[PDB]
């Protein structure tokens, strides 16, 4: 039975990991966009077009 | 259509014209001889690029803040 438990646990773990990390990353991105859209001195490719994306 | 006097510029006798002065030892100064002193802007072009960028950006910043 612990095989079933571990399978369910790690499936739920992977689901939570993917979902929560994607949501948190997108949320930080959106907050940054809100900070920069209201301050167009910063609404620039401030890190770089490829630098941030590559990282 | 017009008499020869008007064309040649004189009725009877052609009058001598005083020639143009030259001012030896220096460049002529006329309305058309000014590019010797004033060329097209060539010294601060890259500064022009920078200042245009910064002007656009600062104007956009303050305009957006005012509008919001
Ligand atoms: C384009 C229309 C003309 C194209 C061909 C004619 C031509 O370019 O002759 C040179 C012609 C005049 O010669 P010039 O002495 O080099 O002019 C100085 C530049 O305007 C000084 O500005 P700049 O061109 O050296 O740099 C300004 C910079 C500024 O970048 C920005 O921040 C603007 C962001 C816009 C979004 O903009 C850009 O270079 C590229 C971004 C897009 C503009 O320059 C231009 O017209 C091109 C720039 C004009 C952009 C706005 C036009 C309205
Ligand atoms: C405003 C001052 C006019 C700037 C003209 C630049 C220049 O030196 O003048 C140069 C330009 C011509 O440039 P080009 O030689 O490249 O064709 O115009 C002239 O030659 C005379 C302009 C007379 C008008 C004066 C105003
Ligand atoms: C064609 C149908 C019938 C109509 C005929 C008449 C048409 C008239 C309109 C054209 C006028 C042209 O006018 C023209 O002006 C110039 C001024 O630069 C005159 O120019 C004249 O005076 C200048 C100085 O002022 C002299 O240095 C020059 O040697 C002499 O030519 C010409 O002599 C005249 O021909
Ligand atoms: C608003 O427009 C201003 C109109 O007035 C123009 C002012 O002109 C005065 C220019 O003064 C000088 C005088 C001498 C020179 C020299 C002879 C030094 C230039 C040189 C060495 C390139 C020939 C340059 C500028």
């Amino acid at each position: 039975m612990n095989w079933l438990y571990q399978m369910i646990y790690y499936g739920v773990r992977m689901w939570l990991v993917f979902v929560l990390h994607s949501f948190s990353l997108g949320s930080f991105g959106e907050l940054i966009t809100v900070i920069t859209d209201n301050n167009l001195i910063f609404n620039v490719f401030y890190i770089g077009l490829l630098g941030l994306g590559f990282i | 259509p017009l008499p020869n006097a008007v064309v040649q510029g004189y009725t009877s006798v052609r009058g001598p014209k005083r020639p143009l002065d030259h001012f030896y030892g220096r460049t002529p100064l006329n309305i058309d001889t000014l590019w010797h002193w004033v060329k097209f802007p060539h010294r601060y072009d890259n500064l022009r690029f920078a200042v245009c960028f910064w002007a656009f950006l600062v104007s956009a910043h303050f305009a957006n803040k005012k509008q919001r």
